[PDB]
């Protein structure tokens, strides 16, 4: 009373089971009506249509819309990591780790990269064979060690006894394993970008390394052996398969064109930029 | 469509947990208003859109 | 009732008379954040008219060979006005913007520039070393370049490694100089938190670049800059302590 | 609401943002013809969309001396498209037109062209002869020029003998390259008799005419083009023989 | 929330005793009270706790 100054989205949804009809037009003489000029300063795209562009038919179109979704187009397995277990002769360690990184092969990672932002559930299948190929009767152990966790030491170290993390005993002849994985990021999304760094201080001018390191996405270590006490001779493979369901995604982003290089950065050539469409002999021949 | 009396169950799920599932349920919901004009004042096909 | 707009934000103001309308980004609008996406408990500090309002950068200044320029945001922001202070006494923002990019010149010029709003735009390193040791990386003052802003080394693969012709995808507009002098776009606040530290974390770049040319036929004006004003709708702080500027 | 144009007819469509309304001739649209007044017994036919729409002819450019051009309908159609073929296998064709003329130029160009419709259009003879045997007259290459048009000799007296002024009683337009860049005619089917021969008989010739000269200072672009886009509206065809070209 | 009509079915037993059962039923309940402030007069957190 004493002090008067103290005292939305305009887009909507809409389902979508089918491709668009077409509805008849005939011509147009007259003025003032101009569907073709557009202005895309804007930003917008040109809204003109079929219909008003030439005279169409009338088409019920019943083509299916729903293949396309981010559901169906992300819930596919694809290897997202290969993790080599010698445990043979010689130097012997007995187990690897794998830090868990989806990054680390390009053709899954170029489907997350179209997006930002993504939260989603997860199915992962461990396939491991032999050297060359074959499946012997030993028995694994697929352990999951996650942030803050000890990480085993030795082949029979104290790590196994896994009374709290998760683990998996499988058998190399056994169909591969396989388990559902929930969303574990403390923030509430994953994010394959991250303009930033992960603490404060002065940052060298020289070489960041530091650089588009995004914490929340550190999910733990993944490690194999084999179980039991002496050794065995052989070695093997485990590869890693991640199937993405329940799966949302956030602000659209541009299909990366250059080669990737590392993991964790964007880096690419400052030479040798590849063009993005292929070069013809003059821009007069279509062909 | 068709498919008469064909009894279909996926959904169901042998877990006590939501993540266990399966997809999807699907999702038919499109907006493509917000990417592909996401302008302020409105603009009609009909009118030019600079006046 | 289109090509003329007026902006008032706070004590400042913005007329243009050549506008094309304006773009507001996915559709939303910035806003303050609910108590049910809210996490910290503490009581965030709300200044309203002493931080949302214009402030106006340099200009960069236009030229045959320009590559494009880009800024950080908050980042350009940090040190300036009561916006700068209030970021740095305080470890959790949240805001949106508004962004309005100013180049004109006369009718017998010609040119276009595309002006990009880009969520989380990492720059990158320009090197062929495929090992994370010996593989370069960019400087502080390039990831962040402040007021001063920073240049294109590679502009039709936007530093990032993707090609500029898809960029259309963010929210956008051009300078046509035949046909508007201004570009305005009006960010909502975008991240995957509700609050973040303005100082460690750039929610989003901003991008100036030259897809066709600047000519002039002898004899006009040779000087043209591009001047950039950016107001921050909707801000709030959290979690008050001693001044940090990096 | 009224400079800004867009003509829609079949798979084509033109579009012009400078333009001075529409011209229907003599106040009436094309129509196919009605029952009561029709003659001949056999069924016509009616392609629509593969025969209206819009042809456009090559450019005519556009000079210091040039005296003006002229074309003949549907003549200049025989030849093309699917209105060509149609025509020669019938022996009865009627419609009506969309005539559109393109003609642009920069703002310190200058000049004007009259545009019209002149049914029953008769080029004339020109020499002092007159006995009708020594008497001269034109070649049909002359009275039906086809596609490539043909240029007036006398464009005073418009080469039927009869002066340019009182063009204006046909439906006419300016192109005032001040003005608009494009002139509009919609003609309706005129003729004595409901059908004709599309072969012997052109019903209405088109005419552009420089009154007023092109002039511009120097520096400036010397090629100017005169582009013509014409559309048959409400075709019908009778009278289904072998093909006849001439 | 969500997961409309996903007919979960877990707690299903296929023997005739309790205990082979699989977990749990969970439970919601607590009682921090009598761990944290086990004390025979009660204490406001607005008084001082010594008078
Ligand atoms: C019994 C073994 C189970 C193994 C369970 C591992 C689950 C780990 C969570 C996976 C979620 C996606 C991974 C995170 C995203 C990207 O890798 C980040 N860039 C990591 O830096």
């Amino acid at each position: 009373d004493p002090v008067e100054d103290i005292i939305r989205a305009i887009s909507s949804a809409t389902n979508v089971e089918s491709a668009a009809n077409t509805t008849p037009s005939s011509h147009r003489l007259e003025t003032g009506r101009v569907p073709a000029l557009q202005a895309a300063e804007t930003g917008a795209t040109s809204n003109a249509t079929d219909e008003n562009m030439i005279e169409t038919r009338c088409v019920v179109n019943r083509n299916g819309v729903l293949e396309t979704t981010i559901n169906h187009f992300f819930s596919r397995s694809g290897l997202v990591g290969v993790v080599n277990l010698t445990d043979g002769g010689t130097d012997t360690t007995g187990y690897v780790t794998w830090d868990i990184d989806i990054m680390g092969f390009v053709q899954l990672r170029r489907k997350c990269e179209m997006f930002t932002y993504m939260r989603f559930n997860a199915e992962f299948t461990f396939v491991t064979t032999t050297k060359n190929g074959e499946a012997r009767p030993y028995m694994l152990q697929y352990m999951y060690v996650p942030p803050g966790a000890p990480k085993p030491t030795g082949r029979d170290a104290f790590q196994w006894q896994t009374a709290t993390n998760p683990s998996v005993f499988v058998k190399l002849t056994d169909p591969p394993a396989q388990v559902s994985v929930p969303f574990m990021s403390p923030a509430s999304a994953y994010q394959w970008f991250y303009d930033g760094y992960p603490t404060f201080g002065q940052h060298p001018e020289t070489s960041n390394t530091t650089y588009g390191l995004c914490p929340n996405n550190m999910m733990g270590t993944f490690a194999v052996r084999v179980v039991s006490r002496e050794a065995s001779q052989l070695k093997l493979q485990t590869r890693v398969y991640m199937k993405l369901k329940h799966v949302r995604a956030w602000v659209p982003r541009p299909i990366r064109s250059q080669p990737y290089l590392l993991k964790n950065f964007p880096n690419y050539d400052s030479s040798k930029i590849t063009n993005s469409a292929r070069d013809r002999s003059s821009i007069k021949q279509a062909n | 469509a068709t498919g008469g009396s064909t009894i279909n169950f996926t959904n169901i799920n042998y877990y006590k947990d939501s993540y266990a599932a399966s997809a999807t349920r699907q999702d038919f919901t499109q907006d493509p208003k917000k990417f592909t004009q996401p302008v302020l004042d409105s603009i009609r096909e009909l009118s030019a859109p600079l006046n | 009732s289109d090509r003329v707009a007026q902006l008032t934000v706070g004590n400042s103001s913005i007329t243009t008379q050549e506008a094309a309308n304006i773009v507001l980004a996915y559709g939303e609008w910035p806003e303050y954040c609910p108590d049910t996406d809210a996490t910290a408990v503490d009581k965030p500090t709300r200044p309203d008219v002493s931080v949302n309002r214009f402030y106006t950068l340099d200009s960069k200044m236009w030229q045959e060979n320009s590559t494009g320029w880009y800024w950080k945001f908050p980042d350009v922001l940090n040190k300036t006005g009561v916006f700068g202070q209030n970021a740095q006494f305080h470890y959790l923002y949240r805001s949106g913007f508004c962004l309005h990019v100013q180049c004109n010149a006369s009718k017998f010029h010609q040119g276009a520039l595309l002006v990009a709003v880009i969520p989380e735009f990492v720059i990158a390193g320009r090197g062929s070393n495929t090992k994370p040791n010996e593989a370069p990386h960019p400087g502080f003052t390039t990831t962040f370049p402040g007021t001063t802003g920073a240049t294109f080394h590679d502009p039709y693969v936007l530093d990032s490694g993707v090609p500029l012709s898809q960029a259309l995808i963010y929210p956008h507009q051009w300078i046509n100089l035949r046909t508007n002098n201004c570009a305005t776009v009006i960010v909502p606040y975008i991240n995957a938190v509700p609050f973040d530290s303005a100082i460690n974390h750039s929610n989003f770049g901003l991008i100036v670049i030259p897809v066709s040319p600047l000519k002039y036929s002898s004899g006009a004006t040779t000087a043209i800059p591009i001047t950039i004003t950016i107001a921050p709708l909707n801000s709030e702080f959290g979690g008050l302590r001693q001044a940090v500027s990096q």
